[PDB]
């Protein structure tokens, strides 16, 4: 559960607002949502965990 | 100033709060052993 | 912004009729005033009445900081929609005038570190509520002021 | 309304989303060996913790961007007296008059983002 706080706090949002600013930086995915494990354990719609 | 060591977190925490004043926090992370129930009780060594 | 002595007209923070949105009507004149030399009088006034040798510079920045803060523009960044602000002189000739926090005027002024309930929130504000509540921050120092 | 299972996924919700809306200082402890011992690392079981903390990917970010991230006014207050000569008679752009001051302290065009609100600051600056 901490491990994708983490992911989500430094991958995704991240470069998100990287779009936004107007600054230049282009958009690099990581594959780095590690919830499927966690859906695995904790999703409670969808195909339960 | 000061090479890469846990006292610079908890500094980093105390002096943040005061300046940029995000609310700040400190979690440890890792698997059985690793080392973060005492890298934890250090940091109330260190605000007392 | 008329009778400005070049000492501080650049201290005071001075740019030129109409390079202050908040002043409408361009420049409307009055008859048979001349803004120019009413500045120069009321100045007089001020030591008669005993504005103090710095207060009187004092009053006139605080008015000046309000004359400065609709430079603020916030453009519709549309992929939050929780849009921020270009410009800092904006910001910044409003904020030697007021001596706050330069940091935390614009952290506070796009990121409200609030309260709902009786602890901390954070938001990112939008286009649209950073507009408002900085223009209300605009005309309040002027009231503050008086 | 809730379980243990729920409670202490909403338990660490309490914490994991207040801890959203704080800064996480991460302290990312990391196993040399899974047999008790002094000296023995192995670089695999590491490397396998590597891939599990996200480090390569949490290292590639923070390489390319910028961590921080604040406006240019912090840049045009706090070290005026640093440069007394800096701006001059006459006033500009808030980016450009921190610029002045910004060049008269050599301040290097990739270690700032000057960008539409934020100056994206990288480590350290």
């Amino acid at each position: 559960k901490l491990q994708q706080l983490f992911n989500h706090t430094m991958f995704i949002l991240e470069q998100e607002e990287y779009q936004r600013e107007g600054i230049e930086w282009n958009f690099i995915d990581f594959g780095l949502d590690l919830q499927p494990c966690i859906e695995l354990i904790e999703r409670p719609t969808n195909p339960p965990g | 100033e000061m090479p890469p060591h846990i006292y610079a977190i908890a500094d980093t925490a105390y002096r943040s709060m005061l300046q940029d004043r995000e609310d700040q926090s400190i979690l440890c992370t890792g698997e059985s052993g690793a080392g973060k129930t005492e890298n934890t009780k250090k940091v109330i060594q260190y605000l007392a | 912004i008329a009778g400005a002595s070049e000492q501080m007209r650049n201290d005071l923070l001075l740019e030129g009729f109409n390079n202050y949105t908040f002043l409408s009507n361009g420049h409307v004149p009055i008859p048979a005033q001349q803004d120019d030399e009413m500045f120069q009088e009321t100045l007089e006034a001020m030591t008669i009445m005993g504005f103090t040798e710095e207060e009187q510079t004092s009053i006139l920045r605080v008015v000046s900081s309000v004359l400065q803060l609709g430079n603020i523009v916030f453009k519709k960044e549309r992929n939050t929609d929780q849009a921020s602000m270009p410009d800092n002189t904006a910001a910044q000739k409003v904020c030697h005038l007021m001596g706050i926090n330069v940091t935390d005027f614009t952290r506070s002024i796009l990121t409200p570190r609030i309260k709902v309930g009786r602890d901390v929130v954070q938001k990112a504000q939008t286009k649209e509520q950073a507009d408002f509540a900085i223009e209300a921050l605009a005309k309040a120092k002027f009231e503050r002021l008086f | 309304f809730r379980t243990v299972g729920q409670l202490y996924k909403e338990q660490l919700t309490k914490l994991m989303t207040t801890l959203r809306n704080t800064n996480p200082n991460f302290v990312r402890c990391i196993i040399p060996n899974h047999e008790k011992r002094a000296g023995k690392l192995d670089a695999h079981l590491v490397l396998e913790q590597l891939r599990c903390n996200g480090v390569l990917e949490g290292i590639r970010i923070c390489r390319q961007g910028f961590p921080n991230r604040i406006v240019f006014q912090e840049f045009r207050q706090r070290y005026e007296i640093l440069a007394a000569n800096a701006i001059p008679k006459g006033f500009m752009d808030g980016k450009q008059a921190c610029i002045l001051m910004i060049k008269a302290l050599e301040l290097d065009p990739n270690l700032y983002r000057i960008g539409q609100s934020k100056i994206f600051f990288r480590t350290g600056v």
